[PDB]
């Protein structure tokens, strides 16, 4: 559909945005865990990959249809802790809060885009 | 073989004179996969072993 085309670019991002700030938050919990990793995506490549399948044919009415079913990147450690724990607060509360921010900014364009959809065909 | 006049017989019958209609339905059993005719199936499977 034209209609999933043009709206594609921003539901992708603000889904992205979601699965990063999971990531975030995971990392925030799991800070005290010795031994564990801090992991973060790239949010740029990831978009381009979901940016850029076949459902499987149903010949009659009981046929049944096809049933539906991104990388982590470790962070590099600043400081070394001696639990083996590479989690630091300042970075990823930074990087938490500009996740929020641009959830929110995906969240407006896109209602934005909507809005004008629908004042266009009211009437 | 009896002979002419050496054999007497009378019959009586029980007619059926009630107008009946049938319909028969009958299905093949399919309890055995081995004579079960499929058109979809789905199996899904999972074994988290820890």
């Amino acid at each position: 559909d034209r209609l999933d085309a043009a709206l594609r670019f921003q539901q992708e991002a603000l889904n992205l945005r979601a699965q990063r700030q999971e990531i975030l938050a995971a990392n925030i919990a799991n800070a005290d865990t010795p031994g564990y990793q801090a992991r973060d995506i790239d949010f740029a490549s990831e978009l381009k990959k979901v940016m850029v399948g076949v459902a499987l044919t149903l010949t009659s009415s009981h046929h049944i249809p096809a049933q539906a079913v991104v990388d982590l990147l470790y962070r590099v450690p600043d400081q070394p802790s001696l639990d083996g724990n590479t989690v630091d607060m300042d970075r990823e509360r930074t990087q938490f809060a500009d996740n929020s921010l641009k959830y929110q900014m995906g969240l407006t364009v896109l209602g934005s885009q909507l809005k004008g959809m629908m004042n266009v065909l009211q009437g | 073989i009896v002979g002419n006049g050496n054999v007497h017989a009378q019959v009586t019958a029980q007619l059926d004179f009630a107008n009946k209609e049938q319909t028969e339905e009958h299905y093949s059993p399919n309890g055995d996969a081995s004579k079960a005719t499929l058109r979809s199936r789905q199996l899904n499977i999972s074994e988290q072993v820890g």
